[PDB]
RNA sequence: AAUAUAUAGGCGUCUGGGGGGAACGCGGGGAAGUGAAACAUCUCAGUACCCGUAGGAAGAGAAAACAAAAUGUGAUUCCG
RNA sequence: UCUGCUGUGAAUCUGCCGGGACCACCCGGUAAGCCUGAAUACUUCCCAGUGACCGAUAGCGGAUUAGUACCGUGAGGGAA
RNA sequence: CAGCGAAAGCGAGUCUGAAUAGGGCGUAUCCACACAAGAGUGUGUGGUGUAGUGGUGUGUUCUGGACCCGAAGCGGAGUG
RNA sequence: GCUGUGGGUAGGGGUGAAAGGCCAAUCAAACUCCGUGAUAGCUGGUUCUCCCCGAAAUGCAUUUAGGUGCAGCGUCGCAUG
RNA sequence: AAGUCCAAGAGUGCGGCAGUGAGACGGCGGGGGAUAAGCUCCGUGCGUCGAGAGGGAAACAGCCCAGAUCGCCGGCUAAG
RNA sequence: AACACAGGUCCGUGCGAAGUCGCAAGACGAUGUAUACGGACUGACGCCUGCCCGGUGCUGGAAGGUUAAGAGGACCCGUU
RNA sequence: ACUACGAGUAAAGAUGCUCGUUACGCGCGGCAGGACGAAAAGACCCCGGGACCUUCACUACAACUUGGUAUUGGUGCUCG
RNA sequence: GAUCGUAUUGGGCCUCUAACCUCGGACCGUAUAUCCGGUUCAGGGACAGUGCCUGGUGGGUAGUUUAACUGGGGCGGUUGCCUCCUAAAAUGUAACGGAGGCGCCCAAAGGUUCCCUCAACCUGGACGGCAAUCAGGUGUUGAGUGUAAGUGCACAAGGGAGCUUGACUGCGAGACGGACAUGUCGAGCAGGGACGAAAGUCGGGACUAGUGAUCCGGCACCUCUGAGUGGAAGGGGUGU
């Protein structure tokens, strides 16, 4: 109507972007316990046949539900969290 | 064939915001005024501004004592 | 033809995990020294946009 | 001007701490006065800059 | 030739050009109404129009390029 | 980074140019010479077809004397 | 399909902050049970478990002449 | 002085013993085609039926006051009762 | 605390789609005016017209009675 | 009663002049040359045309103040 | 449309509404009181938009002009 | 710190001719040529003109702007904030209705601890008088509160003295008010302080005006980023 917009008036938020930022595509080691019964080796090709994560991404694990299975874990990056909860299951967090 | 006035405030929205016996929590503003037409009671604190607000959880009720108008709290008791 | 997102409005509010649309609060970039330190530490952070302006803030962000 | 804007700096680690009003005519001097500076974590001396 | 070297110029003969074309190309010049609820920066828009030139297509094209530690791609053009 | 005009104005490979001011190091390339098909764009014109396109106030301005009759000095407008 | 933060980053948490000290945002949602508090309820254990995406109809909307009709006037190139 | 025939000056330009006069019956900037289906907060128009509900002409802001944004008041859907 | 409660078709929250943002007169409380205007500016869980037909006021948007689903050559009433 | 006019005054112009039309070349002025040409005001003729150079123009002069590009590169900073 | 008058009422100047008064049907020649008669989307006034004109409004541009540098050279004095 | 020769470098001056110029003369292309070009004589001459950079004058030209409210428009007046009345005893409420004020001030006129009570009048007192300073009495609010008006304040928020900087940093349950953007109050927690024996009070002033969104930019500090890498430039955050 003329009055200065509601756009206008405000300030702009703080910061600035960092297109080095490095982004990740996270799994919980929930999932991983739901999806691998039997255990096994864990890599990014299976975390992704299993539909988990995408295609070609970098991932990271990250600890949110409850981890009991033998299961060795490879990725680009683990939580501490997770790592502790795949290590006190008996299996290996591999860091890419 | 013009006036020297035409000029005013905005209204301050002053008054009485919980009358008594209406239950209030903590901090709840009770009366918006410009001098100490009431002056605070029990569990009722003043405010800069000379707003008195309510410092405890309770059931708001007036009074007076010694012939000052007074606004106090209270305590309303377990369900 | 795709649609355009308007400038200003993505660069003044963002959206929170669940679909919140978040502003900033003004009158603090400068006088800032009569304003007691009570008010300003009111006026920064972030609030959420009131819902008078939702709609709007919406069509600018989406289109 | 008569009371212009002063700003006011710990004495130790010279941060400019808080900005406030005085009257120049009345206080031709800066102004000594003990503030709070949040780096140094106690009330140090300030002085006008 | 003036003027000496000569040159301009003159004379004779052969070979070409000139103009047209609906769209498409390349290279140059280049608006305003309009929008910005006014307006000059800005937009419209390198648009409308105009100029020179082609070809069956044209232009570009064979790294003084990308890239980012990968023992990586490898002219140009066009499409998503 | 590319490029127009005016000045100033280098070296030939431990040289020079690019890696978004700049400097160092590493990496890439080798400017100031020239040619090049296909993938792409368009239909004045010719042939063969198609339409949950129009059916004579529609569809081309024009199914009939159509850029005709008529209007304008002219550019031009333009039917039934 | 993970969020928080200006960002580095951390991640069912995260940011501010000296703070296990409050607050902001987030962990779909519900049920049961304990521990605290009646400053409005919070914190913990269990379960049940999380719904999006691609076609297409409809209503609005964006960019296009954008529901249809209408100026005075402004530019470019030409005719008198 | 009038006049015949022929010729010249062209649009932000001409010509004018000056009136804002004349430049093809229009001139405070000709005419034609194109940009172009210019733009218009303004005027006008907008075509078959029935059933249910049903307003506003207020507040704030506004280069704003005959316009518009948000709120108020309508309707439809969902949730709460 | 009850009432209405096979309804007000009530409140509140969110969302899709709006229109409106020129009001008028009458009754009460007031301002401006000359305690003039069919004047002008406000208040009113005040009304009606707007967007409301029927009856009365001779005619007569805003006053009084009364809110039109349709038919009947039935009855009782309101204001008058 | 407006324009013009013969007459007046001022200003400009030393000659492909000043002025003007043109981007330029070129043209008019003028095949003229200060007794000529252009611009401005006044308007036959008679008697006359007074005071003010502060404002704003026009003409002339640089002793000061201010002032662009270009010349100059003190000092400082980045790199190692 | 088989288009009276009066006093009223109404968007406040009624052939068309109310109450009354008057008037047989249809033509011909005449007059101009009304049909707020016809014609021209009021030129006055206001609001919105143009256009053209003015200036010590703003921002630019042609034109005129200042200096530096290029085209641009030599010998002599003289200053730094 | 002043003078001379070797060198470069600029400024100023007077000249010279060979760039450049001449709508000055003469010859040729040329039979016709007041064009044009060439040859040569006569003059100017490193100036002028022209290109690039640069400062001025510039309604000569062009695009535009030149507010709204308003008992029609114009002229006059006004436009934001605070206080009172209108305003109809909650809140809110219009007019070119009725009256005023503000765009500051105070380093104490702020914080705290402690003490005090005015104005007015009567009487007595050297100048001294209605009213200066002193004394006694009556005096409950009529004085005063930095500044308008209102609501307050004598329990003092009015007067006086000591110490002092809380006119803090990180926050903030809960509210008022609201179209939105603004705006307002706030107990309480931690740090580090002031005053106080302690309880406790202190995040400016008895309260409400004393002000300006966004963009753009400046400065200081930060354990943010840094276009191949180490820096840097630039950008972020916090305070302003
Ligand atoms: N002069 C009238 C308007 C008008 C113009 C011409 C004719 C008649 C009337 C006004 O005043
Ligand atoms: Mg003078
Ligand atoms: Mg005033
Ligand atoms: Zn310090």
């Amino acid at each position: 109507g003329g009055q200065m917009p509601i756009h206008m008036r405000l300030p702009k938020l703080k910061g600035f972007k960092n297109r080095f930022r490095t982004e990740y595509q996270v799994v919980n080691v929930g999932d991983i316990n739901k999806a691998f019964p039997q255990g096994g080796t864990v890599g990014v090709d299976e975390l992704v046949a299993k539909g988990l994560v995408r295609k070609n991404s970098l991932v990271k694990v990250l600890g949110d539900g409850k981890l009991t299975v033998k299961v060795d874990v490879t990725a680009n990056k683990f939580s501490g969290s997770a790592r502790e909860a795949i290590t006190a299951a008996g299996g290996s967090a591999t860091e890419l | 064939s013009s006036s020297r006035n035409g000029r005013d405030s905005a209204a301050q929205r002053l008054g009485v915001k919980r009358f008594g016996g209406q239950v209030v929590k903590a901090g709840e503003i009770l009366v918006r005024q410009r001098g100490t037409h009431f002056h605070p009671g029990v569990n009722v604190g003043r405010g800069g501004d000379d707003t008195l607000f309510a410092l405890a959880p309770g059931a708001v009720e007036f009074g007076a004592k010694r012939g000052r108008k007074t606004v106090n709290i209270v305590p309303v008791a377990r369900p | 033809p795709k649609a355009k997102t308007h400038s200003g409005a993505s660069k003044r509010f963002r959206r929170t995990g669940t679909g919140k649309i978040v502003r900033q609060k003004a009158n603090r970039r400068h006088l800032l020294e009569h304003k007691p330190t009570k008010r300003t530490r009111r006026l920064d952070g972030r609030t959420t946009v009131s819902a008078a302006d939702n709609s709007r803030i919406n069509k600018l962000l989406n289109g | 001007d008569v009371r212009p804007k002063i700003t006011l700096a710990c004495e130790v680690c010279k941060h400019r701490n808080y900005i406030t009003k005085k009257n120049r005519r009345n206080d031709p001097d800066r102004l000594e006065i003990k503030k709070f500076c949040p780096n140094c974590g106690t009330h140090q001396p300030h002085k006008e800059s």
